């Protein structure tokens, strides 16, 4: 459940998340009917004074049954084209991603485990 | 003599007939699959069909952490953490996509629920993947495990420290000082434990369902 | 039928200068087989990507579902998912910056993947 | 140096808590301000 | 530096075999990368480091050559 | 067997190779210092001649070869 203001954790080998910075990157806008966002829902993410593209991974948000639930509300940078930012993802990533509606492949590409 | 907690019913206006009609349902899987009895505190491994690739298992070991539901729909939940990001599942035992459930390590632990294990220290919650089973004895009892774990800074996700709880797995010492422990006994309710109305007998009900579990194997 | 066979003799009609082919152990649950396919303009990426689809659709039948083209918005790298095989098709550049054929071949030795460490810090200092 | 100017940082009582984000979740980690415990020594040094 | 001089060049050896029997990807263009791994790493390393480095290739060619198909 | 057959078809494989540039391509060329091969570089040589003339040749002698000559009386005497 990410809102507008949320703070989130950005999982991935980009230098612009991996590089330190005195605030931590916030959520600007959720592409959704409603508001909140779950896995697999697009934000508008502000960091280090800039706008970006990025994808929502995992929450700790109980769901349903059978599914994994995170310590930390985990997100991915993504290029306006689409493409993935960085280039490697270590921490593990849910398989639920791989039929929900939207386009997934590329993420799923990059990340070496699956929870 | 172990009955498994789905058994037991919860007191209420429902009628008995619902419980002997789910009762049956609840044998008949375990023929086909067999439970291994366990608590919280035991380390898990879990085997089920992926339902979104094509006839490809998964596994996840843990440990069990909370075990809820009656009936048909009973649940436990077991926690691990991977590559330092941790992850917890909650499994439906007659879910009928289970293929396997093994018992790694059968143990006890002071309480009966140990979701503070979430603001206890990183260490207290991972497990190797891949550890093998460890033996057991059938002429004894199962063990206590006495660990009384460590705290991160005091915000915390719950507040642990409060009566309510009844936390027993604490080192509060280290982590509070004796005049926090007099500010939380201010929520302490005493009366509770001596109000003769609030407690539920269940004796001779497991003793019953115990025969005519029996009596149908 | 639309097997490994087929796909990889429809690309080598449809000209894919570059063609990596990877087996994938069941211990991933992802995929059977994992195929990266090298294009030369983006013009040649979309005909590349269409006769494909158009081909699926002829050939299979029953209970068989459709599948999504994706990357369109994308102008240099585009992916198919079909049941059980995946296909990357990308210009030169892109698919040596990803590297994806080491990440997959080296499934848990790649050096980028070594490059990235982990984080403890017991105060801000 | 660190430790001591910990403490001065501590005895002089400029701190700040700041919030990080951690895959086992946030934690509330304190910084203590090395520049203030750093002026605060050197007064003393000066001072008899 | 390495844990043989002999098995880096075994090593490659067995790699350009393998390379002669894949069937279904260019041949040419897995020789090719190959030479490129075997050119850029080995030519500056250290004795860790290129445990480290040969350790890996071994694992590759022990593994169906990494999968390649 | 030819012997100047063999020495051509060696010449011939060796000239196919490119990264050595033919300046001395004589039957006695060295490969260490008048062609600048490294250990890498006499591997691919040794299959460049195994691609179509050898193919049971070992490595233990092989990096001994060292000229066109030598291969040529190596393959010769065992075949
Ligand atoms: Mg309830
Ligand atoms: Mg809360």
């Amino acid at each position: 459940a990410v809102q507008k203001m949320t703070r989130v954790r950005v999982v991935d080998n980009s230098a612009l998340g991996s590089t330190p910075y005195h605030r931590p990157p916030r959520c600007i806008h959720v592409y959704n009917k409603s508001g909140v966002g779950k896995v697999g829902d697009q934000i508008l993410l502000a960091i280090r004074g800039q706008k970006k593209k990025a994808l929502i991974v995992g929450h700790r948000m109980p769901g349903s049954r059978m599914t994994p639930k995170f310590d930390s509300n985990n997100v991915v940078l993504i290029e306006d084209n689409g493409n993935p930012v960085g280039t490697r993802i270590k921490i593990p990533i849910p398989t639920s991603l791989r039929r929900r509606e939207g386009e997934y492949s590329k993420v799923l590409a990059i990340a070496q485990n699956f929870v | 003599r172990f009955l498994s907690p789905e058994f037991i019913p919860p007191r209420g206006r429902t009628n008995p007939l619902k419980f002997k009609i789910e009762r049956k349902d609840m044998l008949d899987r375990r023929k086909v699959l067999p439970i291994p009895e366990f608590y919280v505190g035991s380390i898990l491994r879990v085997t089920t069909a992926d339902p979104y690739a094509s006839g490809k298992t998964s596994q996840f070991l843990g440990i069990c952490i909370k075990r809820s539901g009656n009936g048909l729909g009973a649940t436990f939940t077991l926690r691990n953490t991977i590559e330092g990001q941790g992850v917890e599942i909650c499994f439906e035992l007659y879910n009928p996509r289970i293929q396997e459930i093994q018992v790694v390590k059968l143990e006890k632990r002071l309480d009966d629920n140990l979701l503070y294990l979430r603001d206890a220290l990183p260490e207290y919650s991972t497990f190797d993947v891949n550890m093998k089973p460890v033996p057991q004895e059938a002429c004894q009892e199962v063990p206590v495990n006495k660990l009384k774990v460590k705290m991160k800074p005091k915000p915390w996700s719950k507040r642990w420290e409060r009566p309510n709880f009844n936390i027993k797995g604490i080192r509060f010492d280290l982590a509070l000082t004796e005049e926090q422990m007099k500010e939380a006994q201010k929520w302490n309710k005493p009366w509770i434990e001596f109000d003769m109305m609030r407690e539920y007998d269940t004796s001779k009900i497991e003793a019953a369902l115990w025969e005519e579990i029996e009596a149908s194997k | 039928k639309f097997d490994i066979d087929m796909l990889v003799s429809l690309l080598r009609q449809e000209n894919a200068r570059d063609i990596c082919v990877i087996q994938v152990p069941p211990e991933m649950r992802y995929t059977d087989y994992f195929v990266i396919g090298s294009g030369t303009s983006t013009r040649h990426l979309h005909a590349m990507v269409h006769y494909l689809v158009k081909m699926y659709k002829h050939l299979k039948c029953r209970s068989d579902p459709y599948v999504k083209i994706e990357g369109k918005d994308a102008d240099d790298w585009l992916c198919v998912d079909f049941g059980s095989m995946v296909i990357h098709l990308m210009l030169p550049e892109t698919r040596e910056t990803y590297e994806l054929e080491k990440l997959w071949t080296l499934r848990s030795f790649d050096d980028q993947l070594a490059q990235i460490a982990a984080e403890t810090l017991p105060e801000d200092f | 140096i660190e430790w001591v100017l910990k403490n001065v940082a501590i005895k002089l009582r400029k701190t700040r808590k700041v919030k990080v984000l951690t895959g086992t979740g946030n934690v509330n980690v304190i910084q203590p301000d090395y520049a203030m415990a750093a002026r605060d020594f050197l007064r003393t040094f000066r001072s008899g | 530096a390495p844990w043989s001089r002999e098995a880096v060049l075994c090593l490659y050896r067995a790699l350009l075999r393998q390379g002669r029997e894949l069937r279904y990807t260019d041949r040419d263009f897995y020789f090719a990368s190959i030479r490129r791994e075997f050119r850029k790493n080995q030519k500056l390393e250290n004795l860790e480091a290129r445990e480290k480095q040969l350790e890996k290739g071994l694992v590759f060619l022990h593994s169906k050559l990494g999968g390649l198909i | 067997l030819t012997l100047d057959g063999i020495k051509d078809r060696v010449l011939y494989v060796l000239k196919l190779y490119d990264k050595i540039d033919p300046e001395k391509l004589s039957v006695n060329s060295h490969f260490m210092k008048d062609l600048g091969l490294d250990s890498l570089d006499q591997v691919e040589i040794i299959m460049a001649m195994e691609d179509e003339f050898g193919f049971e040749i070992p490595d233990i002698d092989a990096e001994k070869l060292m000229c066109p000559q030598e291969i040529v009386d190596y393959i010769a005497d065992k075949k």
